[PDB]
Order: structure tokens, then C-alpha cells, then sequence
């Protein structure tokens, strides 16, 4: 105890509860490009801190603007970028059905 | 109230925030409970079944890993006692490349059995005699289980399934597709002379489709593009220079001096025909590719359009040492034309796209060449890194078959036997060091029981039908995984083997560690900044 | 109190308080020191603010690394560098002594003393002891088997048992290749090189030299088996006027002809090294290796590459001399009287490469007078604890040949001459047998610290060894398995002769001072700002 | 071409690590060792400050020496830590305490022998090196005592590689150690006859410019350190950028030093002034000029308008149109031109950059030689006379093992040096008693 293993402020978690919590996570960025699907579909408006505006449709995109900082979110943001890269189109298919 | 006034001596001498233990309670008790700590944390991380770890640097890097040694790196320790492991752990990838995580399973198991002997009278100098001995006694039996022998290691068809093995415990379900991979790649940079050099694979990682799409090709590939108008190249002889592709000019400051009018209106001119007629010299020994390890000028980039010689750059003085390996070309210090000795060759050279990326391929059509490369092509860079780390554990493997060919059985099946043995020897030794001589034995079990743990089944079934088996004289017999109830299985008829080599290193390093701490009796820190 | 009145942020410690904090802080030293003594004492761990760990159990190590804050630990720990870097062994007695040397001193004052009188009985006691040592010493050839026996009893209390006898092999043989006739032992000969692979029992000796660096170029050959050795610190680096100098031309054909003629001074010295090597290398058969303690351009590794001359640069100064007499040329600084009878030779050289870095190996010299001794081990920490234990093994071996005599150990001499500073006592006159009988108690700590670490009775087997030397007139010291009475000669154990002389007369100078000294007082400015 | 960097003592570690760490942020390097830039013309020289390992990683050139483990520890924990080599890392057991005999005799002896070594260990991996750098303080007694040690031992083993050094200069004003001219003078005395060239900086205008002229009415250390870093990037930057004219350090003493021994230089930095100024202030290319003859942006503490200018030295950041730049260089040159040079006119040496260095608008560097240099060396050798009179906390350096004619003999080299420049100026050679009778 007095001498402990690990440095202070290391978070560490486990177990089915981790795991559950991470499929929660993932909905939350198939929700921000959900309604942006179809021949009537929106589009979403994304400020910086600067204040620059962009307004943009492609699915790709969107998830790049977002600051996301979850490990398990991330790795929907990259098959984006991987759809992206091949194809260049099904970038919004590839993370409905993540 | 009162307080305890801080007794004289070595106490009151020394400095703030600083730390000192002494005696058995404050020394040996907790070293053994930080050592055990660690065990924990990359023991769920072992086997076929072992599960992937998530661990975040403290750079914001994202590392998902099955690889023992890697978690490690990345985890930061800062109990004394668990550094030691660490380092033993470090040393034993370094001299083999795999079983990074035996050491730690077994290293741990053994100060934790250490514990309760000296709990129940004996002292540290006893128990240390008793492990040494087993560790000894341990190699002795240890060449009596070889089971298999590698024949002929230029075989593309048998070389797979040696390191079939190797793979299926970090990427279960894919081991197949990755073992023939590894295997065309190493077979075909073999030297015959000896000396496998492992350096000379490398690995090209490219964002795109799924992993069942990459491939092997025989040569080099970069991530560059090409100067010039011109793109491909049919049957390429290349020169290859250390020096800026440019007029040179004196190491000590030089400047022209000009006098006259005609010297002022002559100089433009001489500088272009000089440029001129060593281009045309370069291209008169043939030459159809010129590459460079520093700048270009526009004056040689414009001749060489005009003259149709490809131009390429790259800056590494480590990629361009390899370019020289693999088309046998060599270095030149100065813009001279090369002699037909210097000059390598190539069956192809082109300019490519894979997947939103350009590359330039240098590709031959001979299937040794010098150096071969892997094209990894994935969904994420998380997926591609884990792979790569796949790559090197198999490529290792077979570095260590060249050394040496014999294999052992696995899947728990040596260290039952070795349990089984050293127990029948520590039954005849008299004295008080009879007692950690089978402490030493009953460490190896663990390693079946953390297979068994991980694979969703109860532990000591498997153990009892291991050793009841075993007492009939079944070497080969160790645990199954497809069964979703316990069982045991053949191992050598099964194909799971592991090398010698790696077994023998890894029980050396292990007692090694473990004897180290026992050695420490107290203990002086410096106060941290 | 007459110096509160004039400074009062001054800190004082008056009369009776003075030798209270110097006694009862040297006896704090000893608390935690005396668990070293013998080959049965306890390793320490170290942690440094960094996180580094250096286990250890020397002497001089432990003061300098253990956090102390006090003015007479630093007096002590100066004496005891001191008593290293001379002799190289016999630092742990030393404070044991001291300390031991206070205590005693203190149990008189306490009764109303003076301490002059007891000071007194220092040095009529250390006169006494000084020539009972001169008679005890036994004067023998210093055949290699004695200096084996005199290496083991040092190399034995710092490594544990199975190591020493590896390293007291490698000791012994390499004082005796360098050493010629009486000409002394000349140190900085005996190169110590470290090398991070492999098991630590794998230390052995090589017959000629090892260097931490190799050859540069690609094309040069990792292998010679007949080899010329050129010495030289003469520099083929591009080399400017000292004088300020620029080059002015006219046009672009003039300016490639001052970029030629730069090179020609350097190309001149590369001319008159192949010149030679064509000479007494006429057929492809020896080799020809140079070393240079100057840096070395590409322009002329290539010349020299073209021609299998394998070239090292800048190597260290030491080893301009290591060289020489090894291999037998001349370290020459220019090349205007080259010659053949200035090349040395060498029976072997290649290359071997550690992950980064590379060594290269010199040897089957003819007749070395110097060797190198290479340190293997898994761990930092382990090298460092083998360099220790080899430095001392070196001193302990070069005084026994220094000098011609050796004094048994194992504690028999401090009983002898307790023995005979007793009957000596009677005849003084005053209260000054007091100070004879308290250094008679002083020099049997050694004897009983021994005792107390290997788990006997102090005073028990204290009065079984005076038994013995009082009945029996020989030499007789501790047994540390038995705890009976040993004759020391005839077992093995050994000490060195100016280790004894100096370690009485460095104790008492020290205990004299301390005991003198009126007040310790800190009244100057605070800190130097 | 290679340089090695070599930082000693408490002053030095300091700004060495911060100089390290606006490098690789330019350079497109990272804490872990990769390189993630995209433009090329970044690697081009990105070798002559960086060793390539296998795998793509680059370490730096640099060995840090202190004779105590807290500064080194501090380091090799705080950020950049990691990027480091490993074993070049040397440190002692037991510090210096600022007496210049403790660092010059009896410690620093026996640690040169083991960093020796490992300057040969760099100096193996370069196919020709060109010159060191050092970094030390004059104050502290390591930066003074093995600093002076370890050029000695240097200049033998290396026969003609440049000496390059950036050395603080001590501003007695604040006079710290009570014993500080004793280190000042032995280390000096040394310097003139063993360094090309030294570049100084004063503690007093680096409190000065953040204090009064931007903000933080208490400016501690840390940012003391961006400002001089800031000043180690230029003097240094073209080295690590290609342009027109290969401008190498070798040429630099020659075409700056006219005389050997008169070889101290101050260097400039306009750029930095106000938040509220860095934004109204119309950054152009004649007011930002304007700030190298000022009275403001000096760092050191000699009048100029009292001295004479002998060589000047301009180092222009940013992609700029090629007219303005001289344009205004001609006007400045002229403008001012009568508190101009003796007799070696037109000094300007116009260095420009394409590449700014990373986070404001505009940048430049000015590099001036004064004669006014002397009035802060005269000012240090009458503090050390005052004291040697009474033979104050002598006893602390005569009885470490050195001689008491070193005090004596390192004051005459000192009025020597002053006498050099005073000769230059022709403008300070302009009684009490009543003796004025026949001849
Ligand atoms: N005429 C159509 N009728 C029905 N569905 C359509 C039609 N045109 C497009 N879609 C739908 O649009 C979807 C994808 O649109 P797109 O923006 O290309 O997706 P992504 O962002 O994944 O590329 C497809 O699943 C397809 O079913
Ligand atoms: N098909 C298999 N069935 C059961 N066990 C296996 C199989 N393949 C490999 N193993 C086990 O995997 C272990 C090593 O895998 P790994 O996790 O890489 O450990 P290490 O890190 O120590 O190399 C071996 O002890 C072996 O028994
Ligand atoms: N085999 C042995 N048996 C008995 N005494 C020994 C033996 N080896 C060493 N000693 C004793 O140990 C003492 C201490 O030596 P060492 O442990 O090296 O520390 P130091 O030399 O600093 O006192 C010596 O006086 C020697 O007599
Ligand atoms: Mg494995
Ligand atoms: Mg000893």
C-alpha cells in the first residue's frame, strides 16, 4: 500500500459492465448522422472555435468535425474514413451497420 | 494527547520524503504482493482465448494489443519490485522473440508460493538452494521431450505449419491466411550460405479493404512519387547516387568573380552546356532510372525529361541503403557516370495507387531477390498494428528454427510432464529442501490452469484428467480448446508445437527473477521530483 | 551564550552536547552497516529520483547512496572514499570500528573522565598492535594457487557462490599476463567492456582487445583471418587553412577544377596507406586493418573500401597505447616515414552487432600485455554489481603481489592481537589503561559481527574461540558453518597486509579527533548567495 | 556537415531543454520520435541536429551534464523526457556549491574522463562533424569551473572544429552569489583564448522586455527561457534551412570576427512586444527594423550611442516580396548612419528564410559587435579589484589546491581585454594637483 504499483490517476475498469458500456457509446455516433440518410435527407450545421461554419451532407465528414475522445467511439470514425478512401461513397451504410 | 518522539539512530539522519523498510513484515510481504499484483493484469492476455487490452498512453496513443510485451512498454510501474519482471520480461523478446508472457506467469507463481514457506519457518537462503536446484534438474529433462523435428526449412508447404502455432495464439480464426503469407515472404529472402538476416522483411501498411486482401510482393515499395514526365519503365538499369542530383560546388566558400563584359554574358551559357553533357554521359552507359538521396535541381530535372530518364528522390540513409541490397546496385559519392558493375537492375519499376494512396513499386520478377516486403491492407490502424506485431512473432519463429530444429508438445503438455518428473526426483531428497523442490514443481501447473481459466471451464478437471492420463505414459497429451467441455487431445498428431529454444530461455530468465527478489532484504528510496 | 548575543540565528551544540551528537550519530552508521560484513550479509536495494534501482552490498556504495543529512557522517564517509581508492577493500571494518572505537571511549567518560587520558591509551595501544602485526604476517612465493586462494576470499562476499568461481579464474590470469618482472602492475590495461546479452556466468577473459565500434562502410569485410594492425591519430578529415581563405573563379569549367584540387591533400595520405598495403600484402591472401583515433570522410572510406582495407575512426586515447603492446606496431601521428617494421599483427578479426550497436574483436596475439575482460549479464543492474566485485578483486590481488606477505582472516587476527594488547596493559602507568582496554574491545567487533550474521551467540562462541589461542598458541578464526574454532591458514582464508596496517592507522587517527572536539557550531553566513 | 550541443549546470540544462522543444515543433517531430510532417523541405537538413535509428525514429544531439541528479531528473521526468538518448544522461552524487576551485579541480576532474567518452560515441556517428556548441552560466561555479575544464580538454583532443558558445553574462546589479566576480573573471580569462566567438545574455533585459514592455508584473524564470530560446533558434535557424547563399558557421567567423580576440557578439530579437502592440503595432518592414538600433531591444548593458558598432548582421523570416527588404535595409542603413561604424563600412549581411519560425507573423534576428562591450567588463573587473584588496572568502578557492597568483594573474588579462577595446573608439581618451611649472 505504501508503495503502489501503478502511477496515481490511473483509471482502469473491467468486466461486463465496461464491455456494455461501450455498445451504448457507439449509438451516440450512429445518432449524429442518423436522419442524413435517404432522397430526403437533412444535412447538419458544425461550428469550430473559431466560428466558421460548414454545412455539409457526407457522412465521412460529419464524424471528422466531431471532437470525439472515446477509445471505442473511434473506431467508427475510422471506418468512415476507410469507406471513404476505397470507395468514397457508403461512407453513412458503413456506420448505420456498425 | 502525546506523540512518539521519532526514536534516535538512523531515523533522525535521514532526509525528507524519503522511505526505508527493513526486516521480513515490510520488505519480502510486500515485494511479493506488488510482483503479484502484476501477474494479474496480462494474465487474462494469454492463450488462443486470451482477450485483446485497451490501454492509452499518456500521449493520447491508442493501442489495442494481445502481445504481453507490448503492455508492458506502455503501462508505466513504479514499484521497484514489479520493474524487476519487467525487465527480465524485456530481455527474454529481445534474445527469442516470444513467450514474453510464460515469464511472467510463471515469475509471479513462484514468489507466491515462496510466501507460505517462509510463512511455516523456513528462511530466505533455503528456499533459494531449492529452486536452484529444480531450475538445473528442470533442463536436464527438459531435451527428453522433444517430440518433432524441423526437416527441411525451404519447404514452402511444411514451413506453415511450424508457425501455424506460433500465430494461432494472437489472431485465432485468421491463423491460416496469415501463416502462408509469412511463409512465401521468408522462404523466398533465405540465403543459402545461412545467417537469416530479419531485417530484411519489411512492412507496408495501407489504409483500405479487409485483411483477406493482402499479398507478398518479391522487392520494395515507397511511399513517394515520381519527379519527371516520365512514369513507367519496362527493364530498368539503375544508378543509384548518395549526392545531390546538381552541379557541385567547393566545400570552402567560393564565389565567382567576374571583370569583363564577355565573362558577365558567359557564364549563364558555360553553366548549361557543363549540366548538358554530364546528363547525356549518364545516359550513355544506359541507364534508364537515376536515384537520389538529396535535392534536385530544376536544370538536371528539365535535361533528364529530355533525355527520358526517370528521376526519383528519398531521403532516409536507411531506405536507400535497403535499394541498394535489393537491385545489387551500389552507392556513389559523386555525380559520375556509374560503371557497368555499379549499375543494379530491376524487372519493373512503375508508378501506382492502392487505395487513395500513390506508391512507387520496384518489382522483380525472380523469386529470391534480396529483401521481400508484406502489403498489409486493413479497416482501421488499430487492426494493422496488431497484425504487424502477428508478422514479427512469426517471422521470429523462424528465425529461431534456423538456429535450432527441435520442437517440444504444447498446450500444456510439457509443463504437466516437467511437474510430474521433478516431483518424482524431489520425493528422494532428504532434508528441508524437499519442500521447495515440489513448490517449483507445482508452479508449472499454472500455466494449465490460465489456458483453462481463459477458455470458460473449470480448471481442476482438465489438471486431474491431465495427470491421470499422463501416469499412463502419455507425452503428448495436453488440453483441448474446441471442446466445451473439459477434455485433453493428442498434441504432436494435432500439429501444436512450440520451439526448444523458447522453453529453455524462458525458464532460465523466469527463476532468475524470482531468486533476485528473494535476495533483497530492506530497502532505501530517494524522494521522487 | 556568547555567541547567541552576536549572531542570534547561529546554532550551537556546547561541551557535554558536542560529544553526545557525534557519538550517538556514528553509532547510526553502524546499525545499518554491520549487516554487510561476511559473505552471509544482506543485499540492499537503491532507488535513485529518477526510478533506477542499483543493488549492491560494498561499503563505499551504500555511504554515498543511503539520503544522510549530518556533519559527522560526512567526516566518516571521506575517510572511507579514502581508504578505497588506495587499497580497494576493507571499507564496511572500517566505520564498524570507528563507530565500535566511540562507544567504548563514551563508557568511561560517562564516569567522570577525561577524554585526553583515554586518548593517551590510543596510541600507546596502536604502537603495540602495529608491531604484533609485523611478526603475524605470513611471507610466501605468490605462486597462482596462493593468488587464487587470496582473489576467492574477496570475490566471495560480493557474489554469490557459483559466480566467484568464475570471475576469481578470469582475475588472477589477467594480472599475471600483463604483469612483466618487477616493473609494477600498471592498471588502465585491464579493458572492462559490457555486453547486455546472454546469461551472466558467460564472463570470460579474451586474450587481446574489444571495441565498441566497427567498420562504417557497407562493402568492408566483417571477417579477417590474417591481419597487418596500422596505428595511427593522423586525420583523412577534409581539413581547412587556418588562415581565412575563399575560392574566386571565373566560370563554371574553372570551378570544377578548384573542386578537385580541394581534395588533394587528404587524397595524398590515403595514396601512402595503399602504397604500403600493396607492398607486404602483394597476394590476396592476409589482411590489412586500420585504426584511426580521427574521423575518416565517405571520399575516403571508398578508396579505402575499393581495396579491402578494413578502417575504423576515432577510437578512444587509452587505447592508443592498449594496441601497441598487444599487437606490437607504433602509434605514429603522420605518414611522411612510413614503413613496414611499424605494422603490428593479429592472428583474428571480425564483427559481431548487438540490435544497434557493434563490436569488433582483436585476437591470438602473439605475446599480449594486455587482455580485456567482458562483462555479460541480463539486467543494468547486474553489470554494474559484477564491475564492482571486479575492481576489488584487481586490488586485492596486486597488493598481495606488491607486497610479500598475507595475514589470515576470518577474524583470527583481531583475537590475537586482543590478546596480546591485554597482557601489555599492566604495564603502563595512570589511568591510561583504561584507553588500552577500551581499544582492546574495539577489535573484537569483527570477530562478533561475523558471528552475529551467521545466526550464533555473541558472546557463546566469542569465549570458545579465546579458549582456543590461550591453550593452543596458533592462529585461530571463526568457522561459518559450524561456529567451532578454524585454524585460518590452513583452510584457505586470506587478508591482505597493507589493508590491516592501514585500517588501524586511519580508525584511531579519526576517533582521536572526533572525541576532541569542543562544540560544533554553524554561525556563518547561511548559504553561499 | 554535424553540430553537437552540450549543456552544463543549472542555466544551461534549462534552456537546452526548452531549445530542443521549439526545434521539434517545427520539424514536424513529436515526444515519441516520429516525423509527421507532409512538407519535404523540413527533412532536407533535418540531419545535421538528429540521428536516424532504425524504424524511423530520430533522437537529437545533445549531452546534459550536472554534477547533482535534480536538474537531470527533472528533465528526463518533465515533457520531451522520453525523446532523449538514454545513457547520454551523466550526472554526479554530490553538486559543485558554486566554488569555482570545487568545479575546476576537484570534482569536475574525475567526471570529464567518463563524458569525454561519450562525445566520442556521438562524434563516431557523423561522417564529418563541424563544430560543438555549449550552453553554461557564468555564475554557478559547474557552469564556470567544468565548463572552463571542459573546453581545455576539448580543444586538445579536437584540433580546428569551430567553438561555438552561448554563454549568460552576469548582471552584478543583481549580484546573488555574495562571491560572484571571483567566477565571472577565471572563466572570461579562459574564453578569450580558446572560443571563435561568444554570444551573451543578460538576466537584466530579460526581466526588462516582459516586465515593462509586455505584461507579468512577475516574470519568473520559465518564460525567461522562451525569450532566450527564442533568440537560440536564429542565430541558429538558417543552419537547419537551405537558402541561396550556403551560409555555414565556419564563414560566420570569418566574415563577423575581425580580430581573433575581439570576438563577443549581442545578439536581437524584434519580433516581441505588447499583446496589445503585437496587434495595433503595424508589424511593417521599417518599424520591425526600426527595433534593432533601439535602445529597448538590446540584451546587454552597454550604451550603444557611448560606443561605436563594428560589424552588423541581419536575419530576415517570412515569405516576403524581394524589393521592400532592401529598400528599407538601404533607407535604415543611411538613416542613422552617423553613430555608424569607424572604418568598416557597409557590415550588413542579409540573411533571409522562407519559413518563419512557428506561431507569430513576422520574425527576424540582428547580430551587432559594440565597443560599448567594455563598459560592461570594466564594470565587473572594479567590483573584483575592490574585493581582492581585503583577500574576502579567499581561503574558500586558495585552499581547494590553487594558487593565489591565479587571482592575481587572470586581473591582468582582464585590464588587458578592456585596454583592446578602448583602443577602437578614439573618443575616451578625452587633475587635481597644482604641478604645472616650467616643463
Ligand atoms: N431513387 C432512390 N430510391 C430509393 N433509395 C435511394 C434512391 N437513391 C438513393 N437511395 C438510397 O440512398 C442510400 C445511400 O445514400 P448515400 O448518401 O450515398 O449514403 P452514404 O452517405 O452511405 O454514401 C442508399 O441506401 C439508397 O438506398
Ligand atoms: N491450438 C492451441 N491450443 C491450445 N493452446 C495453444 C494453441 N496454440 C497455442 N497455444 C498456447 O499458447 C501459449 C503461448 O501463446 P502466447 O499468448 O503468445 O504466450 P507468450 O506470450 O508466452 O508467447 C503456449 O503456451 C501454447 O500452449
Ligand atoms: N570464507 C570466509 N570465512 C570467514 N570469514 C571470511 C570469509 N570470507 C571473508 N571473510 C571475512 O569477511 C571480512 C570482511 O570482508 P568483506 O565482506 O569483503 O568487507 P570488507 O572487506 O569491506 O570488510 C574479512 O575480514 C574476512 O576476514
Ligand atoms: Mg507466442
Ligand atoms: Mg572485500
Amino acid at each position: 500500500t505504501p508503495v503502489i504499483l501503478l502511477k496515481e490517476g490511473t483509471d482502469s475498469s473491467q468486466g461486463i459492465p465496461q464491455l456494455v458500456s461501450n455498445i451504448s457509446a457507439c449509438q451516440v455516433i450512429a445518432e449524429a448522422v442518423r436522419t442524413t440518410l435517404g432522397p430526403r435527407g437533412m444535412d447538419k450545421l458544425i461550428v469550430d472555435g473559431r466560428g466558421k461554419a460548414t454545412i455539409s451532407n457526407d457522412g465521412a465528414t460529419i464524424l471528422k468535425l466531431l471532437d470525439v475522445v472515446h477509445p471505442a467511439a473511434k473506431t467508427l470514425v475510422d471506418i468512415a474514413k476507410s469507406q471513404d478512401a476505397e470507395v468514397g461513397d457508403g461512407t453513412t451504410s458503413v456506420t448505420l451497420l456498425a | 494527547a502525546l506523540h512518539v518522539p521519532k526514536a534516535p539512530g538512523f531515523a533522525q539522519m535521514l532526509k525528507e520524503g524519503a522511505k526505508h523498510f527493513s526486516g521480513l513484515e515490510e520488505a519480502v510481504y510486500r515485494n511479493i504482493q506488488a510482483c503479484k499484483e502484476l501477474a494479474q493484469t496480462t494474465r487474462t492476455a494469454y492463450g488462443p482465448n486470451g482477450m485483446n487490452k485497451m490501454v492509452i498512453n499518456h500521449l493520447e496513443k491508442l493501442f489495442v494489443t494481445n502481445d504481453a510485451a507490448t503492455i508492458l512498454r506502455e503501462l508505466e510501474v513504479q514499484h521497484p519490485a514489479a520493474k524487476m519482471i519487467v525487465m527480465a520480461s524485456h530481455m527474454q523478446e529481445q534474445e527469442v522473440g516470444d513467450g514474453t508472457n510464460f515469464v511472467l506467469v510463471f515469475a509471479g507463481a513462484l514468489l507466491e508460493l515462496a510466501e507460505e514457506l517462509l510463512r511455516i519457518g523456513l528462511s530466505v537462503s533455503e528456499v533459494i538452494e531449492g529452486y536452484e536446484i529444480a531450475c538445473r534438474k528442470a533442463h536436464e529433462i527438459l531435451p527428453n521431450l522433444v517430440c518433432c523435428s524441423a526437416k527441411n526449412l525451404r519447404d514452402i508447404d511444411e514451413v506453415s505449419s511450424l508457425l501455424r502455432t506460433s500465430i494461432m495464439s494472437k489472431q485465432y480464426g485468421n491463423e491460416v491466411f496469415l501463416a502462408k503469407l509469412i511463409a512465401q515472404a521468408c522462404v523466398s529472402i533465405f540465403p543459402d550460405s545461412g545467417h537469416f538476416n530479419v531485417d530484411n522483411i519489411r512492412v507496408c501498411k495501407i489504409l483500405g479493404s479487409g485483411i483477406s486482401s493482402s499479398s507478398v510482393l518479391h522487392g520494395m515499395v515507397f511511399k513517394k512519387e515520381t519527379e519527371g514526365d516520365v512514369t513507367s519503365v519496362k527493364d530498368a538499369k539503375i544508378a543509384v547516387y548518395s549526392c545531390p542530383f546538381d552541379g557541385m560546388i567547393t566545400e570552402t566558400k567560393g564565389t565567382v568573380l567576374i571583370k569583363t563584359a564577355e565573362e558577365l554574358m558567359n557564364f549563364s551559357k558555360g553553366e548549361e552546356n557543363l549540366m548538358d553533357a554530364q546528363v547525356k554521359a549518364i545516359a550513355d552507359t544506359g541507364a534508364n532510372v537515376v536515384v537520389t538521396g538529396g535535392k534536385v535541381a530544376d536544370m538536371a530535372l528539365h535535361y533528364a525529361n529530355k533525355y527520358n530518364i526517370m528521376l526519383v528522390r528519398l531521403n532516409s540513409k536507411w531506405d536507400l541503403r535497403r535499394l541498394c541490397k535489393t537491385v545489387g546496385a551500389t552507392a556513389l559519392p559523386r555525380l559520375t557516370p556509374p560503371v557497368l558493375e555499379e549499375m543494379g537492375h530491376c524487372d519493373s519499376v512503375y508508378l501506382s495507387e492502392v487505395g487513395d494512396t500513390q506508391v512507387v513499386v520496384f518489382k522483380h520478377e525472380k523469386e529470391d531477390g534480396a529483401i521481400s516486403t508484406i502489403v498489409l491492407r486493413g479497416s482501421t490502424d488499430n487492426l494493422m498494428d496488431d497484425i504487424e506485431r502477428a508478422v514479427d512473432d512469426g517471422v521470429n519463429t523462424f528465425k529461431v528454427l534456423t538456429r535450432d530444429k527441435r520442437l517440444v508438445p504444447g498446450g500444456g503438455a510439457t509443463e504437466i510432464e516437467l511437474a510430474k518428473q521433478i516431483t518424482s526426483y524431489g520425493e528422494t531428497c532428504p532434508g528441508l529442501e524437499q519442500y521447495a523442490i515440489k513448490k517449483f514443481a507445482e508452479a508449472f501447473e499454472a500455466i494449465p490452469r490460465a489456458l483453462a481459466e481463459n477458455s470458460g471451464v473449470k480448471a481442476n478437471e482438465v489438471i486431474s484428467k491431465l495427470y491421470a492420463v499422463h501416469q499412463e505414459g502419455n507425452k503428448n497429451v495436453g488440453l483441448d480448446i474446441e471442446a466445451e467441455v473439459p477434455a485433453v487431445k493428442d498434441m504432436l498428431e494435432a500439429g501444436i508445437l512450440d520451439t526448444y529454444l523458447g522453453k529453455y530461455w524462458a525458464i532460465k530468465l523466469a527463476t532468475n527473477a524470482a531468486v533476485t527478489v528473494l535476495r533483497v532484504d530492506q530497502i532505501i528510496m530517494a524522494k521522487p521530483a | 551564550a556568547a555567541v547567541k548575543t552576536l549572531n542570534p540565528k547561529a546554532e550551537v551544540a556546547r561541551a557535554q552536547a558536542a560529544l553526545a551528537v557525534n557519538i550517538s550519530a556514528a553509532r547510526g552508521l553502524q546499525d545499518v552497516l554491520r549487516t554487510n560484513l561476511g559473505p552471509k550479509g544482506t543485499m540492499k536495494m537503491l532507488v535513485s529520483g529518477a526510478g533506477d534501482i542499483k543493488l549492491t552490498k560494498d561499503g563505499n556504495v551504500l555511504l554515498h547512496e543511503m539520503q544522510i543529512q549530518h556533519p559527522t557522517a560526512s567526516l566518516i564517509a571521506k575517510v572511507a572514499t579514502a581508504q578505497d581508492d588506495i587499497t580497494g577493500d576493507g571499507t564496511t571494518s572500517n566505520v564498524l570500528i570507528i563507530g565500535e572505537l566511540l562507544k567504548q571511549a563514551d563508557l568511561y567518560i560517562s564516569e567522570g573522565l577525561h577524554p585526553r587520558i583515554i586518548t593517551e591509551g590510543f596510541e600507546a595501544a596502536k604502537e603495540k598492535a602495529l608491531q604484533f602485526l609485523e611478526e603475524v604476517k605470513v611471507s610466501r612465493e605468490m605462486d597462482r594457487e596462493t593468488l587464487i586462494d587470496v582473489a576467492r576470499t574477496s570475490l566471495r562476499t560480493k557474489v554469490h557462490a557459483e559466480l566467484a568461481d568464475v570471475l576469481t579464474e578470469a582475475v588472477v590470469d589477467s594480472i599475471l599476463a600483463i604483469k612483466k618482472q618487477d616493473e609494477p602492475i600498471d592498471l588502465f590495461m585491464i579493458e572492462i567492456m559490457e555486453m547486455k546479452h546472454k546469461s551472466e556466468t558467460d564472463t570470460s577473459l579474451i586474450r587481446g582487445l574489444v571495441l565498441d565500434h566497427g567498420a562504417r562502410h557497407p562493402d568492408m569485410k566483417k571477417r579477417v583471418e590474417d591481419a597487418y594492425i596500422l596505428t595511427c591519430n593522423v586525420s583523412l578529415e577534409y581539413e581547412k587553412t587556418e588562415v581565412n581563405s575563399g575560392f574566386f573563379y571565373k566560370s563554371a569549367e574553372e570551378r570544377e577544377k578548384l573542386v578537385k584540387a580541394e581534395r588533394k591533400f587528404i587524397e595524398d595520405r590515403v595514396k601512402k596507406i595503399i602504397e604500403l598495403k600493396r607492398k607486404v600484402c602483394g597476394d590476396s591472401d592476409k589482411g590489412f586493418v586500420v585504426i584511426n583515433q580521427k574521423g575518416i570522410d565517405p571520399f575516403s572510406l571508398d578508396a579505402l573500401s575499393k581495396e579491402g582495407i578494413v578502417a575504423l575512426r576515432r577510437a578512444k586515447r587509452r587505447n592508443m597505447e592498449r594496441l601497441t603492446l598487444a599487437c606490437g606496431g607504433v602509434a605514429l601521428n603522420s605518414f611522411d616515414d612510413l614503413s613496414p617494421d611499424c605494422l603490428g599483427h593479429a592472428g583474428l578479426v571480425y564483427e559481431y552487432t548487438l540490435g544497434e550497436e557493434k563490436f569488433t574483436f582483436i585476437e591470438k596475439c602473439n605475446n599480449p600485455r594486455s587482455v580485456t575482460l567482458l562483462i555479460k549479464g541480463p539486467n543494468k543492474h547486474t553489470l554494474t554489481q559484477i564491475k564492482d566485485a571486479v575492481r576489488d578483486g584487481l586490488r586485492a590481488v596486486k597488493n598481495a603481489i606488491d607486497d610479500g606477505c598475507v595475514v589470515p582472516g576470518a577474524g583470527a587476527v583481531e583475537v590475537a592481537m586482543a590478546e596480546a594488547l591485554i597482557k601489555h596493559k599492566p604495564s603502563v602507568k595512570g589511568r591510561a589503561q583504561l584507553g588500552v582496554q577500551a581499544f582492546a574491545d574495539a577489535l573484537l567487533i569483527i570477530p562478533k559481527v561475523l558471528a552475529q550474521n551467521s545466526g550464533f551467540d555473541l558472546q557463546e562462541t566469542l569465549v570458545k574461540i579465546q579458549a582456543e589461542h590461550s591453550e593452543s598458541g596458533q592462529l585461530v578464526g571463526v568457522d561459518l558453518n559450524t561456529g567451532e574454532p578454524m585454524v585460518a591458514a590452513e583452510v584457505g582464508v586470506w587478508d591482505n597486509y597493507c589493508v590491516k596496517k592501514q585500517l588501524l592507522h586511519s580508525c584511531t587517527v579519526i576517533a582521536t579527533n572526533i572525541l576532541l572536539v569542543d562544540e560544533i557550531m554553524r554561525a556563518g553566513m547561511s548559504f553561499l548567495k | 556537415r554535424e553540430i553537437v550541443h552540450i549543456q552544463a549546470g543549472q542555466c544551461g540544462n534549462q534552456i537546452g531543454a526548452k531549445f530542443w522543444e521549439v526545434i521539434s515543433d517545427e520539424h514536424g517531430i513529436d515526444p515519441t520520435g516520429t516525423y509527421h510532417g507532409d512538407s519535404d523541405l523540413q527533412l532536407d537538413r533535418i540531419s545535421v541536429y538528429y540521428n536516424e535509428a532504425t524504424g524511423g525514429k530520430y533522437v537529437p544531439r545533445a549531452i546534459l551534464v550536472d554534477l547533482e541528479p535534480g536538474t537531470m531528473d527533472s528533465v528526463r521526468s518533465g515533457p520531451f523526457g522520453q525523446i532523449f538518448r538514454p545513457d547520454n544522461f551523466v550526472f554526479g552524487q554530490s553538486g559543485a556549491g558554486n566554488n569555482w576551485a570545487k568545479g575546476h579541480y576537484t570534482e569536475g576532474a574525475e567526471l570529464v574522463d567518463s563524458v569525454l567518452d561519450v562525445v566520442r560515441k556521438e562524434a563516431e556517428s557523423c561522417d564529418c562533424l563541424q563544430g560543438f556548441q555549449l550552453t553554461h552560466s557564468l555564475g554557478g561555479g559547474t557552469g564556470s569551473g567544468m565548463g572552463t575544464l571542459l573546453i581545455s580538454k576539448i580543444r586538445e583532443e579536437y584540433p580546428d572544429r569551430i567553438m561555438n558558445t552561448f554563454s549568460v553574462v552576469p548582471s552584478p546589479k543583481v549580484s546573488d552569489t555574495v562571491v560572484e566576480p571571483y567566477n565571472a573573471t577565471l572563466s572570461v580569462h579562459q574564453l578569450v583564448e580558446n572560443t571563435d566567438e561568444t554570444y551573451c545574455i543578460d538576466n537584466e533585459a530579460l526581466y526588462d522586455i516582459c516586465f515593462r514592455t509586455l505584461k507579468l508584473t512577475t516574470p519568473t524564470y520559465g518564460d525567461l527561457n522562451h525569450l532566450v530560446s527564442a533568440t537560440m533558434s536564429g542565430v541558429t535557424t538558417c543552419l537547419r534551412f537551405p537558402g541561396q547563399l550556403n551560409a555555414d558557421l565556419r564563414k560566420l567567423a570569418v566574415n563577423m570576427v575581425p580580430f581573433p580576440r575581439l570576438h563577443f557578439f549581442m545578439p536581437g530579437f524584434a519580433p516581441l512586444t505588447s499583446r496589445g502592440s503585437q496587434q495595433y503595432r503595424a508589424l511593417t518592414v521599417p518599424e520591425l527594423t526600426q527595433q534593432v538600433f533601439d535602445a529597448k531591444n538590446m540584451m546587454a548593458a552597454c550604451d550603444p550611442r557611448h560606443g561605436r558598432y563594428l560589424t552588423v548582421a541581419a536575419v530576415f523570416r517570412g515569405r516576403m516580396s524581394m524589393k521592400e527588404v532592401d529598400e528599407q535595409m538601404l533607407n535604415v542603413q543611411n538613416k542613422n548612419s552617423s553613430y555608424f561604424v569607424e572604418w568598416i563600412p557597409n557590415n550588413v549581411k542579409t540573411a533571409v528564410c522562407d519559413i518563419p519560425p512557428r506561431g507569430l507573423k513576422m520574425a527576424v534576428t540582428f547580430i551587432g559587435n559594440s565597443t560599448a562591450i567594455q563598459e560592461l567588463f570594466k564594470r565587473i573587473s572594479e567590483q573584483f579589484t575592490a574585493m581582492f584588496r581585503r583577500k574576502a572568502f579567499l581561503h574558500w578557492y586558495t585552499g581547494e589546491g590553487m594558487d593565489e597568483m591565479e587571482f592575481t594573474e587572470a586581473e591582468s588579462n582582464m585590464n588587458d581585454l578592456v585596454s583592446e577595446y578602448q583602443q577602437y573608439q578614439d573618443a575616451t581618451a578625452e587633475f587635481g594637483e597644482e604641478a604645472e611649472e616650467e616643463a
